[PDB]
């Protein structure tokens, strides 16, 4: 017979984020892995949701591009309906 | 109510007008079909006439596609007068209900049960108010499993039943009155036919009550004839030429 | 599933189906709710042909849970249906919050229901008007009236039904704050027959305390109105 | 009627939408002002008989902390809209983590009142047969500083910094117009609300036949007057002449 | 009696839908807005109503994405309706195809949203017209009518007594190809101003601006740079 | 298709309903239905409407019904309406049966089935029932039971009453001679009265009469149809005691 | 089968010259092991002429007599007229098998008269079924339960064709005992219904409560 | 459509409490070919007027006389389309009625089924009622039935009766010959000499369908040259 | 009439359906669509004189010539969201037949199925019939044309050349004289473009370019859907304007 397809693989990387006083600092690795071969040596994990906020993941890229489409989409739409932009912490929560 | 002629209710006397209505828009078109029975063969002949409807014949029309006969299945075809959308209609109604026939029980449909059903669907609209009428008369020949023709004829208000020969068009009385006239002719002869025979005095039969009826020369380019017969059960038409053929031979008599 | 919008705006501004349902209450029996302390007293009028019909089986004071009660006027089937939704949201309401409904929470979801039969497509309103009373959280005693618009009020007193407004005159000049039990049932049997002929048979009264439900006794409505006649024979 | 609900006149006007246009000119008169401090609800009370409980009857409901909303015309449609507005602002608030902003409040209502016209299936279908022949007055704070908006049943909403609902709604606005002032202060904001008030009520202004509510910048939180509050307001009052 | 002009799904002996056509009718009743556009360049200018003294101008056109914005005319909520689909549409195809809608295609699916309101008893069409501008390999500007059809224009007005600004534009149609913003922004504000009440005038609080352009993604104009266009339009108004 | 719809579920000027007026009158002019309380049983008896000496008058009650053992109805208005509301009926006692383990309480039947009138009368567009119940029945709770129904949704509990045509007269009788203690065959000759009175006539006539009563005797519910000889010899009794 | 390990219980049915009984084991076990109950009767009147043995699981024991009951009273409301025995163990089988993929684990049989009317004639009818409704029509007798090998044994060893109402009590009761004996999870009473024309028996057995 | 604001009633009732579409439907059954059914001591016939419109037509392409299962036959007067979907919901409830119980559908029980069924047309939205009036006829464990079913879905039970035009009359020559205790053979000498009285002219074995359900045998119906038997005397 | 032409479900007392018959007035009335038969291909022509007062539309932007498969040419007179409906359900017919049987869906089985889309439309009494009549047509080279037109009432008729919409009468007098099946394609633009000068009154020398559509599946555009560039319909337009102006 036919073995059940598992829906997840991790696609490996890093993202680390350090906070200042006035400033945060976020950074990813660009590797794109699968099992032990490499997909490619540049796919970025960060993307930017609003002039002061962005997001860096980690897992399953198709994952993570879905999600980070899904919550620009709502940010964009959540700024043509309330006329202003969302602040971290609203984004926090809506993610 | 003010509306008993509107929709498929009774009126005071227990008519529902809007049938009476659909079978006089049937009658409205000016076209005449008409299908007779042989011993072993059934004809269908039509006018590759446009119904009279609100746009007019061009002469940029092409005449070969103007038809009122269909084929259901192969070996079932009809006739369907009335207003063309309708007619198209009720002709996709039929092939539908023959394919799921044949699917369900594993073999092909006979036309008797094929018009029972149809007149089934019809009276759905008859009797529902939100529905229109189809305004479509037709007849169905075939071939049943004892190897004998069927002609059966249905109309808008869901009544069918199986004629010796039928017509559908404007005037039906006095088309009755030609075919009953022209069976008793044919029948009261004694010899016995070949089956080509057979099929040769039903086509001629057909051909002659319809200009009887039409009360014209018919032109072989302006009808159609489609048989069927337990030689070919197939229903197909006939060519131009064979029908040239029979007005030749029925002219010269 | 029919949906036409049956109440409508008409030209100068009215939902002449809530107008129209206001009518049917206004054909139905009295009924008075008086409240006092801590408990309430609340009368209808009883229609009853004698000795063919059964009393015991019309029923215009219910009690819709351990706590609350209610009066109507107006169509009795629609009373019916309304006081079965009402009597199924009152134990929806303990099974979601392990606590018995207060009575202002019942008399909003009775004329939220109201309200939304006048606002959606293929029925008509109910032709009723409700008096409820009941116990808020705060254990206070509180009446409530609802009508067939949806709108409702708390009230010291009120009388619903046919010939409301001389009730409502009456008990606006005769109602007092924390009356005792048995006057409180004098003024509510003087209010009824304000408007009804006089008589223990064509009244039926309960009295609402913490504890529960309590009907008062045929012989204590006819005492009480033998003395409303006595008072009446010596005013007049 | 014989007409439908969803029919237009010759002059491209929803008939529904103008006959529920003509019960919200019904009902105790409101005043809204809105100056740079906070924004002050007023509404007079028509109570219908000493028997009527008072704490029952209200026509200044808060939709959230920093959003209060007057109302007129039909008082069970009027709820109806406000719980609505009530659950879509608290739902807002769950998934943002934040007040929402008046303007979004004003228009989540507007749609809501215009549901009846079916005019798209998206979300949830149809449920409303017709208009809900209410006006309402919604003042709030939010991050944009206090604000006032109005809307009606034919969905338009309007911001304003003063404006009236109800019976007197005109010579309301006739008086706001010519008193109100962009950087006047907010006791003087409650002056004018209860002068203005006064003027139009047939009953003679009191701290019974009067509510009040405020949402002030400095706390961006809905706050109800009790009687002390409508007691100094009324004797800082002008002359009634 | 018309006796035809009840129910939206029934022809006049004419052959015409009356429900349809007050529906447009219910067009005619709003401000005016103006649409113009260069060989680089789409303005839309429009009067935004105030409903009295104390009331702050309603708002005559709105972003629907960074190189598409809209004005309307008619029934505040169904344009209401027909934005939010738009931006819906338009934020839709960004997150599956990670590019800008065509333009073409987002009008006719908001023709059809239209068209589909008209065929039913139970519908109405929309009371209201949008004037569409955008920026996809070229200045373009659209119109959609209640009965379901679009168009594509090179300058464009509607709403109440919108026939003085469609004269202006008429005339002036052979320039607008070649002027600069600077000069098409004054055109799209006179245009406007052709369609101004006697009493009344144009200001930062009534006036309406966007452009739309090659580089430039949809944006109203400040009231500063407003007004300066205003006192431009106002002084070569004297001259 | 609206300018069809003839508003069936629509309040009128006066707080009306006016298919539920027409179905009263309906209903009124329908044969007599009588009912009435005995110590012995509830009796239920009804006027047979001729339409030819052919029907088959064996074994034929048409306007006395079983709902369930302890349940029984008789019928006033539309007979075809009143067999659909007949169906639902014996279904809902089955139904509370099925549920608790218990027959159903007389009353809960008759507001279920109630509650489906009113519906009609409150839901959808269509028309309402044309039919006025006489339901009648014993539990342990309320011991006999007599109820009348309407095609409104509304009901009430009765000692006597009577539906249909000519009711006044047949009521009038009832109030005069209705007792709180009559045994069955006082019971029996009483409704004869009535039934003969409300016709029109002073013997009454057993092929026009339907006569069934419902006893509960040591501990168990029986009913029983009249059948013709028996009514005969009521009828003779009655004509023997008048 | 150990969900029908969980209750146990047996039922059996046998005819005689115009009398037909019904027995049945009157325990309620728990776990297999536990007596809960000594008085759980497996026989259900569903009217004069038609009785139902129903053993299994206790819950679809009692939830199939529900349906049953509800089914046979709107019939002979509907009908006015009793039910056929053959027309009742007909519904019986197309009630079990509309479960036929969750199928309530019970083992009826039906045990009867079956009337022809020319007076009446009473003829003796048994029927035996699976949980998915195929039946067995038997004239000597029907057994279902877990005790079903044993009950096989004692009829196909003891019962005798043509026996009188007292020697067809006799039988079916020395048959059921005996089953019962050897049966660790059923037995702790029997009843015993010994059906006539004319009347009906019901008999309490003085067997084992071990 | 079917659903939605436009289902609603078409039946409904007049200031009198008549409901029209009804008595409209009656009607239109008084103006149809004359049918009859006749109980006798050993079996039941059902007979029925089936002239042909013209010596086209195939007679045995209309069949008024049909049988629902074995033992149970019907006849109807009225709309022909009507009776057709009629006829095909009775079959399916007998098959049903089979399925569940195994045995045939006992004459009242499918009676019962298909005039509810006749009842919705005249309370549900959207639709007339059924214009016709069925004759059904059977055999089972309980006797010979005779019933008849009315537009409205009101069924009555019959020793003898007629449907069609001039019921009034035929009704009052059948019940003037019409005994409890007649034979088959006397019970279509009747049910022919009732259908002579009422048809204008002569009748034969053409016009007229005959079925018979007797000494508990299947249902069948009648031969030409059974009937021509019939109407030799 | 006399209330019954209210609803496209009720017949009149003379067997009419009225509100079929206002469509057929509404299409008549509306802007002219034709298409033609030649020796080497088929030629479709929109004259949107309606739009002659709407100085200020976008030059040549409004086109009624759509195709389904690059091989089909399908145009209409009448309502334009319609006809939108109608193209978008060819073209979803198309897409299911290329889906169940990887072929593309053969003309005369899509006429039928179009017909009966509409047809549909015309049968209920909650639902307004379609405002638009189309005209449907291919060509290949073994079979030459094929060219269909269906009517509001679901009637699809075959033809050598049809005309639909305002002033078609004089249009189809105008074809009528010339066997065109013996005519190149490009040789029948200039007649097409003298009879829409003749015909339609609205029609000028100065709005023929932007008021007229063009399109044609020929043997030059290798039997697949194409707009006739302007290069070829320039000569053409001035000398049929040369050719008239002298007469």
């Amino acid at each position: 017979g036919f073995k059940r397809w598992y829906p997840y693989i991790d696609n490996g990387g890093t993202v680390i984020g350090l906070t200042g006083k006035d400033y945060v600092i976020l950074a990813a690795d660009t590797r794109l892995s699968l099992s032990y071969s490499i997909y490619t040596r540049f796919c970025p994990k960060i993307s930017k949701l609003t002039d002061k906020c962005i997001i860096g993941s980690s897992g399953m890229q198709s994952d993570i591009k879905t999600l980070h489409s899904l919550l620009q989409k709502k940010i964009q739409l959540f700024v043509l309906e309330h006329s202003h932009y969302p602040d971290i912490h609203v984004i926090a929560r809506l993610l | 109510s003010m509306y008993d002629r509107h929709l498929t209710i009774f009126s005071p006397d227990g008519n529902l007008y809007q049938i009476e209505y659909a079978i006089k828009a049937v009658k409205n078109t000016n076209i005449t079909s008409v299908g007779v029975k042989g011993e072993n063969c059934a004809v269908i002949i039509s006018q590759k006439k446009m119904a009279t409807q609100y746009i007019s014949q061009d002469k940029l029309l092409d005449y070969n596609n103007i038809t009122n006969i269909y084929n259901i299945t192969d070996e079932i075809g009809c006739s369907m007068v009335g207003m063309p959308g309708d007619c198209l209609s009720m002709v996709y109604k039929a092939r539908s209900e023959a394919s799921e026939f044949l699917y369900s029980n594993g073999y092909n449909v006979n036309a008797e049960t094929l018009c029972r059903n149809i007149c089934d669907k019809i009276q759905v609209y008859t009797q529902h108010a939100y529905m229109r009428l189809h305004a479509c008369s037709g007849m169905i020949i075939g071939i049943d499993e004892n190897n004998k023709p069927e002609l059966f004829k249905f109309d808008p208000s869901g009544f069918c039943a199986g004629y010796r020969a039928c017509v559908i068009g404007n005037k039906e009385q006095e088309s009755i009155s030609v075919l009953e006239r022209l069976l008793e002719k044919r029948k009261k002869k004694i010899q016995q036919e070949t089956i080509d025979e057979d099929i040769r005095n039903t086509t001629i039969l057909a051909i002659e009550a319809l200009q009887t009826i039409l009360a014209f020369d018919l032109k072989a380019s302006e009808i159609e004839v489609a048989i069927v017969s337990t030689k070919n059960r197939n229903f197909t038409q006939i060519s131009e030429k064979e029908i040239d053929n029979y007005l030749t031979y029925i002219a010269e008599r | 599933s029919y949906d036409r919008a049956i109440t409508v705006f008409s030209p100068d501004g009215h939902l002449l189906q809530v107008e129209h349902a206001l009518e049917a209450v206004k054909k139905g029996g009295c009924a008075v709710a008086i409240k006092s302390s801590n408990f309430a007293v609340l009368a209808v009028e009883k229609k009853n042909i004698p000795k063919l019909q059964n009393p015991k089986t019309t029923e215009k004071l219910i009690k819709l849970d351990e706590h609350n009660c209610l009066a109507f006027a107006g169509l009795n089937a629609d009373a019916r249906v309304l006081v079965n939704k009402t009597r199924l949201e009152c134990q929806r309401y303990y099974l979601n919050m392990d606590e018995p409904a207060p009575v202002d929470y019942i008399a909003k979801y009775v004329a939220k229901v109201q309200q939304k039969f006048t606002h959606r497509g293929g029925v008509r309103p109910f032709g009723i008007a409700t008096l409820i009373a009941g116990f808020k959280n705060n254990k206070e005693i509180c009446i409530y009236q609802t009508e067939p618009s949806g709108i409702y009020a708390a009230w010291k007193a009120q009388a619903i039904g046919k010939n409301a407004k001389i009730v409502q005159e009456f008990l606006e000049k005769n109602y007092q704050e924390n009356m005792e039990q048995k006057d409180c049932i004098f003024l509510a049997l003087k209010a009824i027959f304000e408007v009804v002929e006089l008589s223990s048979k064509n009244v039926e009264v309960a009295l609402l305390t913490e504890k529960d439900l309590t009907f008062i006794e045929e012989q204590e409505i006819n005492s009480m109105v033998e003395l409303i006649d006595q008072e009446r024979t010596k005013n007049n | 009627y014989d007409r439908g609900v969803n029919t237009f006149s010759p002059e491209g006007r929803l008939f529904q939408v103008e006959y529920a246009l003509g019960a919200i000119k019904l009902g105790s008169t409101a005043v809204g002002i809105c100056v740079n401090d906070g924004v002050i609800l007023a509404s007079e009370r028509r109570i219908s008989s000493t028997l009527i409980e008072k704490d029952s009857v209200e026509k200044l409901l808060s939709i959230d902390d920093h959003i209060g909303c007057a109302m007129s015309g039909l008082m069970a449609d009027a709820r109806t809209l406000i719980d609505y507005a009530r659950v879509e602002c608290n739902h807002y608030k769950f998934i943002y983590n934040e007040n929402i902003n008046i303007k979004s409040c004003v228009e989540l209502i507007s749609e809501l009142a215009l549901d009846f016209s079916n005019l798209s299936d998206s979300k949830r279908k149809k449920i409303m047969s017709r208009p809900f022949g209410v006006a309402l007055l919604i003042g709030g704070v939010d991050k944009n500083g206090p604000c006032l908006w109005y809307t009606e049943p034919s969905g338009t909403n309007t911001r304003f910094s003063a404006a009236s609902i109800g019976s007197a709604q005109e010579g309301a606005e006739l008086l706001l117009q010519e008193n109100y002032k962009k950087d006047m202060t907010f006791e003087q904001a409650e002056i004018l609300a209860l002068t203005v008030l006064r003027q139009v009520m047939e009953d003679k202004l009191s701290t019974s036949n009067v509510e009040i509510c405020a949402i002030k910048k400095s706390d961006q939180t809905f706050y109800k007057y009790n009687t002390d509050d409508i007691s100094r307001i009324i004797d800082v009052l002008p002359s009634p002449v | 009696r018309n006796l035809y002009d009840t129910d939206n799904i029934i022809y006049s002996p004419e052959g015409r839908l009356y429900q349809v056509e007050y529906a447009s009718e219910a067009i005619k009743q709003g401000t005016c807005a103006v649409a113009i556009k260069s060989k680089d360049y789409v303005v839309v200018s429009g009067l935004k109503k105030c409903i009295s003294k104390l009331s702050f101008p309603q708002e005559k056109i709105f972003k629907i994405d960074d190189y598409i914005g809209i004005s309307m005319s008619g029934i505040t909520s169904d344009a209401k309706v027909l934005t939010k689909f738009m931006q819906n549409e338009c934020l839709s195809h960004k997150f599956l195809y990670n590019e800008n809608i065509n333009i073409e295609s987002l009008v006719r699916s908001v023709a059809d949203k239209y068209q589909k309101n008209t065929q039913k008893s139970s519908k109405r069409a929309f009371g209201v017209g949008l004037m569409i501008a955008a920026y996809h390999n070229e200045p373009c500007i659209f119109e959609t009518r209640p009965n379901g059809s679009y168009f594509e224009y090179d300058a464009l007005s509607f709403g109440a007594r919108s026939h003085a600004s469609k004269t202006y534009l008429e005339k002036n149609l052979h320039l607008f190809e070649e002027c600069s913003l600077e000069e098409l922004i004054l055109h799209c504000l006179k245009a406007l101003k052709c369609s101004l009440s006697s009493e009344s005038e144009l200001t930062i609080s009534n006036t309406a601006l966007a452009v739309v352009g090659k580089n430039h993604p949809w944006q109203e104009i400040s009231s500063l740079q407003l007004e300066e266009y205003l006192s431009k339009v106002k002084m070569d108004a004297e001259q | 298709a609206r300018r069809y719809d003839s508003r069936t579920t629509t309040f009128s000027p006066e707080g009306r309903l006016y298919q539920v007026e027409y179905a009263l009158e309906a209903i009124n002019n329908a044969s007599i239905t009588i009912g009435l309380i005995t110590k012995d049983g509830v009796i239920l008896g009804a006027d047979k409407v001729f339409i030819s000496k052919l029907i088959d008058k064996a074994n034929n009650y048409e306007k006395i019904y079983k709902i369930d053992k302890h349940i029984f109805c008789g019928v006033a208005g539309l007979n075809a309406d009143a067999n659909i509301l007949i169906n639902q009926s014996r279904l809902y006692a089955q139904r509370y049966l099925y549920n608790y383990n218990e027959v159903q309480p007389v009353s809960q039947l008759v507001v279920q089935i109630c509650d489906i009138k009113q519906s009609y009368t409150q839901y959808g567009g269509l028309r309402p029932y044309g039919v006025s119940f006489l339901i009648g029945g014993y539990d342990t709770k309320d011991g006999y039971q007599l109820y009348h129904t309407d095609p409104s949704g509304n009901y009430s509990g009765w000692f006597a009453t009577a539906i249909g045509t000519n009711n006044l007269t047949a009521s009038s009788v009832l109030k005069q001679e209705w007792k709180n203690d009559m045994t069955l065959e006082e019971g029996l000759l009483l409704a004869l009265k009535t039934l003969a009175k409300s016709t029109d006539t002073e013997i009454p006539k057993s092929e026009k009469i339907e006569l069934a009563y419902l006893t509960n005797k040591d501990g168990e519910v029986y009913q029983k149809y009249l059948t013709e000889k028996e009514i005969e010899e009521l009828i003779k009794l009655y004509t023997q005691k008048y | 089968g150990s969900i029908y390990n969980y209750n146990g219980g047996c039922v059996l049915g046998m005819s005689g010259s115009n009398c037909v009984a019904i027995a049945c084991d009157l325990r309620l076990g728990a776990n297999t092991f536990t007596t809960v109950s000594t008085k759980f009767s497996k026989i259900f009147k569903m009217n004069n002429n038609v009785y139902v043995g129903l053993s299994g699981l206790a819950t679809d024991i009692q939830t199939l007599y529900e349906i049953l009951r509800y089914r046979v009273n709107l019939y002979e409301v509907r009908q006015d007229a009793e039910m056929d025995v053959e027309c009742f163990a007909n519904m019986l089988s197309s009630i079990l098998y509309s479960n036929r993929f969750s199928p309530y684990f019970v083992n009826p049989i039906v045990v009867g008269f079956k009337l022809k009317h020319y007076k009446v004639n009473y003829e003796p009818y048994l029927t035996a079924y699976d949980l998915i409704g195929a039946k067995c029509e038997t004239r000597d007798f029907v057994v279902n339960g877990v005790t079903s090998e044993q009950l096989f044994g004692m009829c196909e060893s003891l019962y005798v064709k043509d026996q009188d109402e007292n020697g067809l009590f006799e039988t079916i009761s020395q048959c059921l005992l005996s089953a019962l004996d050897r049966d660790c999870i059923s037995g702790w009473g029997a009843e015993v219904l010994v059906l006539t024309p004319e009347k009906i028996i019901k008999k309490k057995l003085k067997a084992r409560m071990d | 459509m079917a659903d939605g604001e436009y289902s609603f009633s078409l039946t409904t009732f007049s200031p009198t409490g008549k409901l029209v579409q009804i008595e409209y439907a009656l009607n239109r059954v008084s103006s149809s070919s004359p049918a009859l059914g006749i109980r006798a001591k050993n079996g039941v016939i059902i007979a029925t007027e089936k002239k042909s419109p013209n010596e086209l037509i195939e007679e045995n392409s209309i069949f008024k006389i049909q049988q629902i299962s074995e033992h149970i036959g019907i006849v109807y007067a009225g709309m022909p389309g009507d009776f057709r979907v009629l006829l095909k919901r009775a079959r399916k409830e007998a098959i049903r009625y089979s399925l569940q119980y195994g045995s045939e559908i006992l004459v009242k029980e499918l009676v019962k089924i298909i005039a509810s069924i006749v009842q919705e047309f005249t309370q549900t939205g959207g639709v007339r009622p059924f214009g016709l009036s069925l004759l059904i006829c059977g055999v089972d464990v309980y006797g010979y039935h005779l019933y008849q079913i009315d537009p409205s879905g009101c069924y009555f039970n019959w020793m003898a009766t007629c449907v069609g035009k001039d019921y009034q009359n035929n009704m009052s020559f059948l019940e003037k010959r019409y005994n409890k205790d007649i034979e088959i053979e006397d019970a279509i000498h009747t049910a022919i000499l009732t259908l002579k009285e009422s048809y204008e002219g002569v009748l034969n074995e053409k016009n007229i369908e005959i079925g018979v359900a007797y000494d508990n045998k299947p249902f069948k119906i009648l031969t030409q040259n059974e009937i021509k038997d019939y109407l030799i005397e | 009439s006399a209330g019954y032409d209210l609803s496209v479900s009720t017949f009149s007392p003379d067997g009419r359906l009225y509100q079929v018959e206002y469509i057929y007035k509404s299409i008549n009335n509306n802007n002219t669509a034709l298409c033609l038969e030649c020796k080497d291909g088929i030629i479709c022509c929109c004259i949107n004189s309606n739009m002659d007062k709407n100085k200020m539309i976008k030059k040549n932007s409004y086109n009624r010539i759509y195709h389904v498969n690059n091989n089909i040419i399908i145009t209409y007179s009448g309502f334009d969201g319609d006809a939108r409906n109608i193209i978008d359900r060819a073209r979803s017919e198309a897409n299911t037949y290329y889906y169940n049987f990887h072929t593309n869906i053969p003309l005369h089985i899509l006429v039928n199925r179009i017909s009966l889309y509409i047809h549909a439309y015309t049968l209920y009494w909650h639902m307004r019939p379609f405002a638009a009549s189309i005209i449907i047509s291919s060509f290949n080279e073994k079979d030459k044309g094929d060219i269909y037109c269906i009517e509001p009432n679901g009637a699809c008729y075959k033809y050598s050349g049809i005309v639909i919409g305002k002033n078609k009468e004089m249009f189809k007098t105008e074809i009528e004289k010339k066997d065109y099946k013996d005519i190149n394609v490009r040789d029948a633009i200039e007649d097409i473009y003298k009879f829409i000068l003749t015909s339609d009154d609205h029609m000028n020398k100065n709005n023929l370019q932007n008021l007229v559509n063009f399109s044609w599946i020929c043997k030059e555009s290798s039997y697949e859907f194409q707009n006739i560039h302007e290069e070829i319909l320039t000569p053409a337009l001035n000398k049929a304007v040369e050719y008239i102006e002298k007469l």
